[PDB]
């Protein structure tokens, strides 16, 4: 039961910025982290597999990386439509926990 | 008044770089039977003379958490441990159900008696045999009763290390390739980042132990005044806590149960190696800690954290319940895996004597996933005998967590945080010996490699040659190397070709027929040759650099052949 | 393109048992784990657990270890029975599929997610 | 196998006293 | 072998109108035959049209 | 179909070699690819029209 | 041998190795090499009768 | 051939640890193990003989 911290909790930046998401295990995971993007009111998307890969049909201005235990998620020329709810998980081992989430509003 | 180009080879000026490194062992190191894992036989012998050459006058700023020597060791442990456990029996044929019943010692069902139905070398025929696993190696299936199944069988597939392999931590030299060069750091408390002052230059470091353990760092290196706690922005808990001590702490860790060691063929050419009967009586293994000695280094541990965390209580918590592998203290000695709780150090508030040894509990898994990482998992052969373990605790990996307080528990990342612990003195740096300087003309005590790099341009120019002496000169290591003689063949060529063209090849410092253009920089000579050293020099025409070359080029031989 | 739809009650009473089926359409519960995540309001997401498709082995969240049970009752539809609800457990429960091949795109990740049921605990 | 001992302290001077010597002399003799 | 290059491409439209579903056997630990299990829709040919 | 039975069959290329299976992961979209000289090579190019 | 006087056997050393077959093509007749220094080296040839 | 005698040169030779066999031997070794490698393994042939 790996607990997780996501910073910052609230997240708020302008339509083409570069904006950045911390994800921290409490204890070492390897590159066993993913991410998911959740729109307010739908089921979240897998964004990055295994913390640095992407899912097919994500554009590649979503992009992870990092081991051990910090991972980032880099959004670049964010979009309008990227706004919701960022998640991190633990694949590493089980219970594959997750993190409380970031909230990111367009402005 | 007017000053010409002058070109110069054998500069002392580097610049920061990242390159592939090769290893270096002390002597064989072995007697043909350890064939470690490492790959120890395929690394070149030292050179007995470490040579070390203090450089005067270089202050340096280094960053540990940002040394690219770290992610190429980790890279090239993980390359060598499964280069080495590749060539290997693949226990495929064991993910059965096990019929497991509990060993009543003469602990609590810590050791299984578990029999199962395999086949033999000749296929036909099927065996029924028996053997003894931990308790942490078996995970039942089903429902409650004595069914049970290896611990990682159903999504990976278990290697069985090869008997021969030894895992005896050995001191390996990470040495630079011709044309690099490493600065090492001598600062006697070194904050981690920041400038150096006394730096020297090596072109290989001192031998570095892999030792793989957690939460405690084991062997390696002492500090020389004090304990000293590194990190990086120690307001962000996030970051992994290196405390590096000045003096080591002995830890007597053992396993004191002599198990047989049964060798089960699995198919041709194949044999699974396993725990057979216990001989004697079932006694936990341990660790022993010196209680005063321990106290006294998690005192000056509480001084050093008080210094920089202000004056606050520090609370010493031990790990959060889990998976063994996870939140235990673990190392690797014997050729047996320990598991340890690690509950009795980190039990105590500080603010502002039951017993005189700490004895640990620890626990024995034979199916280790190392490296943070799955998909792939060990099986640790039994050794046969006691093991003594004897090693020293030279430092921690601490992490950080509110009525005016601060928790700090034992943790750390991934296997990196270990390797800054010895790497944390030194960086790599690519030399470039090529420089121009403005000259009047138109068309000593030795000191060793870079010494005259804190030199002024004058006099440091009296030593071209050192700096330039040192441009030259299948498996993992075999290639790499390889691959790094042919680019510092590739590097030394150019410079070459370069000089060729401009009629230089045979020449340290020729004088060219280009005027020094004010605009570069309007300084005279006394100003340029005097005070400033060979790397501030290149540092102020660095956004020029390029349009000198082109007039050399443009104007002397292209006009005067 | 395969789908998942919860359904079940909306409203549980504080001490019976919640039932929840997840039907598959454009598909089967075939050889993945099968998954269950809470999602508590104002919270993030917490497992419950899996049930694999090769064999009809479990493995529960050792929190909820003894109190939750997840089948399979049909090739189309599997469910969760959550045993003695309590108020904290008032959540959206999402349903979803944990690929672990290697060879796919999810090597671990729950790669189809469903839409997602909200389930109250009240008197 | 005479010279061996010292071959390094020849090199040393060779290099050292003629050629980083030659080339500053020659870069102030021009004048 | 005579190689005709065109001055002027020609559009060819390609279509496979069946949708299937992709189904995993497992094999072993880890790995896995995907197969096609249930057609959904009519069968229809797949086809080209220039 | 392997036998007179015309309810039996096998996997095409069965009977001579072990069929790997592509990962779904990999995909076989063309990518342009250029070609470049190494050192001490050159290439040229005809910009004839015709 | 196996199992005392019965008649069954297996193939030896199958306990113990791995048996690989040899390929029928491949040839084992002995073909004298010649071992050259790398340029830069020397072979020193000694011609002493006894 | 070439095949220079060298005049006035004696030089000492000694068999036993010369670099050259233990060099011989590995590639001798290495040879079997590549030629070897592609060819059939006869694990399936480990059965009870009868
Ligand atoms: C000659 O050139 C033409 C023009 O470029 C080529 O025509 C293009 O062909 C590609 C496919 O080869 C096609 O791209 C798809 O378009 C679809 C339109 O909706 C997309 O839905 C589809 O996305 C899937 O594939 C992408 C490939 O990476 C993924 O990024 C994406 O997430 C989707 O993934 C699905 O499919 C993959 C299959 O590998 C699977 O793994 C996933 O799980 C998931 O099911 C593609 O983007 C272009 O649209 C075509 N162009 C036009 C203009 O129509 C033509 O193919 C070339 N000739 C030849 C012979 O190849
Ligand atoms: C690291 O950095 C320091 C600080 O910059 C350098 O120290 C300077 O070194 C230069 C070169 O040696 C010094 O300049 C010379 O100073 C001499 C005076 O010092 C002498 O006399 C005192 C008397 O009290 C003695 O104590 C002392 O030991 C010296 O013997 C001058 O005599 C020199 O001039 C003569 O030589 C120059 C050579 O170019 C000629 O041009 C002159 O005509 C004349 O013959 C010269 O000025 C400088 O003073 C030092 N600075 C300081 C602050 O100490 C280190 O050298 C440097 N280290 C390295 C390895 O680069
Ligand atoms: C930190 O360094 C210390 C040393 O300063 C190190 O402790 C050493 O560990 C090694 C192995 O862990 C010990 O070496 C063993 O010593 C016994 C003594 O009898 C030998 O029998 C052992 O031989 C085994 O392996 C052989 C080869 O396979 C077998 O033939 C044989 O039967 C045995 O299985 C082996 O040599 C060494 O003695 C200790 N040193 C001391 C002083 O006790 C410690 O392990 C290092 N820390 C870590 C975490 O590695
Ligand atoms: C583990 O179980 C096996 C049986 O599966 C035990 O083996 C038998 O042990 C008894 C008493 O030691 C012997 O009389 C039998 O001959 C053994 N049978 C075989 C087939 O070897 C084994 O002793 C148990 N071991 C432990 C440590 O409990
Ligand atoms: C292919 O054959 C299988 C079995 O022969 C069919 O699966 C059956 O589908 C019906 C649909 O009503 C179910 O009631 C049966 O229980 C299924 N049987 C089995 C064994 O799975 C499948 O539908 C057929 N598919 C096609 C496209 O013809
Ligand atoms: C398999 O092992 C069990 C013991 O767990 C034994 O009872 C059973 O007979 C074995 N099966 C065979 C076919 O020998
Ligand atoms: C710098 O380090 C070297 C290492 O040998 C040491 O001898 C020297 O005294 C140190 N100098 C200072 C000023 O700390
Ligand atoms: C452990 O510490 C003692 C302290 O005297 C020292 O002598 C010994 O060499 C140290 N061992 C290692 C492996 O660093
Ligand atoms: C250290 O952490 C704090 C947390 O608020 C952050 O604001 C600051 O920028 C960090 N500093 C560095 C040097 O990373
Ligand atoms: C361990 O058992 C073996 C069994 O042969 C015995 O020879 C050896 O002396 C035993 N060792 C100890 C330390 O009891
Ligand atoms: C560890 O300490 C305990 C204290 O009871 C002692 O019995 C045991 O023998 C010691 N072990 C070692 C390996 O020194
Ligand atoms: C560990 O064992 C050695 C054996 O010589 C002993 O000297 C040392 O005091 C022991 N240390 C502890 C902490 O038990
Ligand atoms: C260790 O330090 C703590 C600090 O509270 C103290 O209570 C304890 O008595 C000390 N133990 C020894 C053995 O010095
Ligand atoms: C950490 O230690 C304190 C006492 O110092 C204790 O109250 C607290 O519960 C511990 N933390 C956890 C998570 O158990
Ligand atoms: C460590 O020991 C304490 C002693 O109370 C125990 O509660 C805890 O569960 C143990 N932890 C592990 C991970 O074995
Ligand atoms: C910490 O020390 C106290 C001292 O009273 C003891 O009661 C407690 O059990 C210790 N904690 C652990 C986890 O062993
Ligand atoms: C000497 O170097 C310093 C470096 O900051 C510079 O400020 C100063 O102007 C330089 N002096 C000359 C004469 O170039
Ligand atoms: C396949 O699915 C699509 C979904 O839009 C549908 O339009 C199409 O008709 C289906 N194919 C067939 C052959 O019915
Ligand atoms: C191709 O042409 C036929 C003509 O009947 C049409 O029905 C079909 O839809 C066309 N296919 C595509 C892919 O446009
Ligand atoms: C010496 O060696 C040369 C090698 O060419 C050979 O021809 C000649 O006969 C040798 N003579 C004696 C006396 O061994």
């Amino acid at each position: 039961d790996i607990q997780m911290t996501q910073s910052p909790s609230s997240l708020s930046a302008s339509v083409g910025d570069t904006v950045t998401i911390t994800c921290r295990a409490r204890h070492g995971v390897g590159e066993n982290l993913n991410w998911y993007q959740q729109k307010p009111g739908k089921a979240p998307k897998v964004l990055i597999y295994m913390a640095s890969s992407r899912q097919s049909g994500i554009p590649s201005r979503f992009r992870g990386g990092g081991s051990g235990t910090e991972f980032t998620l880099t959004i670049s020329s964010l979009q309008p439509e990227d706004f919701g709810t960022y998640h991190c998980q633990q694949s590493y081992s089980y219970p594959w926990t997750f993190g409380q989430g970031t909230k990111v509003e367009i402005k | 008044e007017k000053l010409w180009v002058t070109v110069y080879y054998g500069v002392p000026v580097w610049k920061d770089a990242e390159t592939t490194l090769f290893c270096a062992s002390d002597a064989k190191a072995y007697d043909t039977e350890k064939h470690n894992v490492w790959a120890t036989h395929a690394c070149v012998p030292t050179d007995p003379n470490p040579q070390e050459v203090v450089l005067e006058n270089v202050t340096e700023h280094f960053n540990m958490w940002k040394n690219n020597m770290v992610e190429q060791m980790q890279t090239d442990i993980i390359s060598l441990w499964d280069q080495s456990l590749k060539p290997c029996v693949k226990l495929t044929p064991l993910c059965v159900t096990l019929n497991c019943k509990d060993v009543n010692a003469t602990e609590r069902g810590e050791i299984k008696n578990c029999s199962f139905n395999i086949t033999t070398e000749l296929r036909d025929k099927v065996q029924k045999v028996y053997a003894l696993f931990y308790k942490l190696d078996v995970v039942p299936i089903d429902n409650n009763n004595t069914s049970y199944r290896l611990i990682s069988c159903d999504t990976s597939v278990i290697t069985q290390a090869c008997p021969k392999i030894s895992f005896e931590p050995i001191p390996i030299h990470y040495c630079a390739p011709a044309g690099f060069a490493i600065l090492k750091c001598n600062d006697k408390t070194f904050n981690g980042k920041g400038p150096c002052k006394n730096v020297s230059t090596v072109q290989c470091t001192h031998g570095i132990r892999p030792v793989v353990s957690t939460q405690l760092l084991l062997n390696g290196s002492l500090a020389e005044e004090e304990v000293v706690i590194r990190s990086d922005n120690f307001t962000n808990n996030a970051k992994t806590i290196i405390v590096q001590l000045k003096e080591s702490v002995e830890i007597n860790c053992t396993r004191p149960n002599n198990y047989t060691r049964k060798s089960i063929r699995i198919g041709p050419g194949r044999a699974f190696y396993t725990m057979g009967e216990i001989i004697g009586d079932i006694r936990q293994a341990h660790c022993n800690i010196s209680r005063a000695k321990w106290n006294d280094t998690l005192k000056q541990i509480v001084i050093k954290l008080r210094e920089q965390f202000e004056n606050k209580t520090i609370v010493f918590n031990h790990s959060s319940g889990g998976d063994p592998e996870i939140v235990m203290h673990s190392f690797n000695c014997g050729g047996e895996f320990f598991y340890c709780n690690s509950t009795q150090l980190f039990n105590s508030t500080w603010n502002n004597t039951e017993g005189n040894t700490i004895t640990l509990p620890c626990r024995i898994k034979q199916i280790i996933n190392m490296w943070q990482r799955v998909g792939q998992a060990m099986y640790a052969p039994p050794i046969r005998g006691q093991i003594r373990c004897s090693s020293n605790i030279t430092g921690l990996l601490l992490t950080r967590d509110e009525n005016g307080t601060e928790i700090f528990r034992p943790g750390g990342g991934d296997m990196r945080d270990n390797w800054r612990s010895e790497l944390y003195k030194y960086k790599v740096v690519k030399i470039e010996p090529l420089g121009v300087a403005p000259t009047r003309c138109k068309r000593a005590v030795r000191r060793g490699f870079l010494g005259a790099a804190g030199s002024t341009m004058g006099a440091a120019s009296m030593t071209l040659t050192v700096q330039a002496r040192n441009l030259l000169s299948l498996g993992v290591w075999g290639i790499k190397q390889l691959q790094a003689r042919v680019l510092a063949v590739e590097r030394y060529l150019r410079d070459q070709q370069l000089l060729g063209i401009w009629g230089c090849s045979g020449k340290l410092i020729c004088t060219t027929a280009v005027p020094w253009n004010a605009s570069w920089s309007n300084k005279s000579l006394d100003r340029i040759w005097n005070n400033m050293t060979w790397m501030e020099w290149e540092r102020e025409i660095d956004n020029y650099t390029s349009e000198i070359y082109t007039l050399i080029e443009e104007s002397q031989n292209q006009q005067e052949k | 393109q395969v789908q998942l739809q919860e359904s079940g009650p909306g409203l549980v009473r504080p001490s019976e048992t919640l039932s929840l089926a997840c039907g598959v359409s454009y598909g089967s519960v075939d050889h993945y784990y099968w998954s269950w995540v809470r999602q508590p309001p104002g919270k993030g997401l917490e497992w419950i657990g899996y049930i694999d498709g090769y064999d009809g082995a479990t493995n529960y969240s050792p929190s909820l270890k003894n109190r939750v049970t997840i089948t399979i009752d049909t090739p189309n539809q599997f469910s969760l029975k959550m045993t003695s609800v309590s108020a904290a457990d008032t959540a959206v429960y999402f349903c979803g599929r944990w690929n672990l091949y290697d060879d796919d795109h999810a090597y671990k990740s729950l790669a189809v997610w469903g839409r997602g049921i909200l389930v109250v605990v009240s008197s | 196998r005479e010279i061996d001992n010292y071959t390094s302290e020849i090199y040393t001077l060779i290099e050292e006293s003629q050629n980083q010597q030659e080339k500053n002399e020659q870069e102030l003799l021009c004048l």
